[PDB]
């Protein structure tokens, strides 16, 4: 099968720029690789066929280019419809491929998360499992470093992170993680911390707990 | 117009046939092709059947298990899937060589063999203590353990909409589904005001209202 490369996978931009989106065929191609746009919850909308040619009813700020093994869709003068995520798709030969995506969300100004820890529910406990709760709200950019410590033991493959969608209003993100432990695990410990790195933060900001303070 | 139909939950092994009806346009004279897109992934190109039905081809990943086909007289796309893994969980567009708003497959029994469907369990989240210096505080609902999809969450029977973010599920090893719903609030009001979680999963008909305190 023919392999897409699309990159990136992530762009931040303004309203008013002028974006740049690529697609590496992992072989020729010709003019058989087109360009849709998606966003959360919807279907798929082509906007460009045949490397260049456009969908009718789509904005002429939408361009594409390309070789036979490259190819760049352009977005001039962002608007904030533009939003949404971006895939290359290429069907010169089957199987159809689609290029990895691009995820286009806006730029705003960095904003530091607020961290807060909770710990588990005793009504949780008696049933066997404890989850453990850290809570990054309200930041940009998306991009967080968070790390469980367990009287300082750093945990790895217990933990599941959930991050919400660009908020509508202000331009943030929020993340959650999720560190899932058995009952007698949870009690055999004393002290939970998360560790959270971002660029808003000046230094990593520790919150943390202790069992039988709590 | 393109209207996918067919999705549900279904137990790994089994099989399951999705339809797309076609209107305003001539089925008859062009290509049909399934696409699927898995969660949190990109669009995965499925099958193709040309216009008269004669020609047919399909992703690896699914030959031999899936079988496209057509009706030009009834204008009806069709797509029998058999034997099923968790890999195949998504949302099925059928699209011409305009696409459908497409129907969701979830392969998975997860929740048990003979209740699939699932309630969720709802626990508070609170903290140990109220917090000095720090002006504002949190406070939310885990909604953990529940098949399938989806949830929704109020807070205050909806009169507190402010600040409140419940974030997307993710899917434990057990196959269940569980998410968090958090809210920020003044550390003033933290132990005087009600903080009450509304959660409603319809596929098990579960209500469940959860005040939030430290105990």
């Amino acid at each position: 099968e023919i392999v897409l490369t699309q990159s990136p996978s992530s762009l931040s931009a303004s309203v008013g720029d002028r974006v740049t989106i690529t697609c590496r065929a992992s072989q020729g191609i010709g003019d058989d690789l087109g360009w849709y746009q998606q966003k959360p919850g919807k279907a798929p909308i082509l906007l460009i066929y045949g490397t260049s040619t456009l969908q009718s009813g789509v904005p002429s700020r939408f361009s594409g280019s390309g070789s036979g093994t490259d190819f760049t869709l352009t977005i001039n003068s962002l608007q904030p419809e533009d939003f949404a995520t971006y895939y290359c798709l290429q069907d010169s030969n089957y199987p159809l491929t689609f290029g990895g995506g691009t995820r286009l969300e806006i730029k705003r100004t960095v904003a530091a998360p607020s961290v807060f820890i909770f710990p588990p529910s005793d009504e949780q406990l008696k049933s066997g499992t404890a989850s453990v709760v850290c809570l990054l709200n309200n930041f940009y950019p998306r991009e967080a470093k968070v790390q469980w410590k367990v009287d300082n033991a750093l945990q790895s493959g217990n933990s599941q992170e959930s991050v919400t969608e660009q908020d509508s209003k202000d331009s943030t993100y929020s993340l959650s993680s999720t560190l899932t432990l058995s009952k007698a695990d949870y009690e055999k410990h004393k002290v939970y911390a998360c560790e959270v790195t971002h660029q808003g933060l000046s230094s990593p900001v520790t919150k943390s707990f202790n069992r039988g303070e709590c | 117009q393109l209207v996918e139909s067919g999705g549900g939950v279904v137990q790994p092994g089994r099989s399951l046939r999705l339809s797309c009806a076609a209107s305003g346009f001539t089925f008859s004279s062009y290509g049909m092709h399934w696409v699927r897109q898995a969660p949190g992934k990109e669009l995965e190109w499925v099958a193709v059947i040309s216009y008269d039905g004669s020609i047919k081809y399909y992703a690896d990943s699914v030959k031999g298990r899936f079988t496209i086909s057509r009706d030009n007289s009834k204008n009806t796309l069709y797509l029998q899937m058999n034997s099923l893994r968790a890999e195949d969980t998504a949302v099925y567009y059928c699209a011409r060589t305009s696409w459908g708003q497409g129907t969701t497959v979830t392969v998975g029994g997860g929740g048990s063999s003979s209740a699939s469907t699932k309630g969720p369990s709802v626990f508070p989240l609170a903290p140990c203590s109220r917090s000095t210096s720090e002006s504002t505080a949190a406070l939310g609902c885990l909604v953990k353990d529940y098949f399938p999809e989806p949830v929704t969450v109020s807070w205050n029977s909806g009169a507190l909409t402010s600040g409140v973010h419940t974030f997307p599920a993710v899917l434990q090893s057990s196959g269940l589904y569980s998410l968090s719903s958090v809210v920020t609030v003044p550390s003033s009001s933290l132990g005087t005001k009600t903080y009450t979680c509304n959660v409603d999963h319809k596929p098990s008909n579960t209500k469940v209202d959860k005040r939030v305190h430290h105990h």
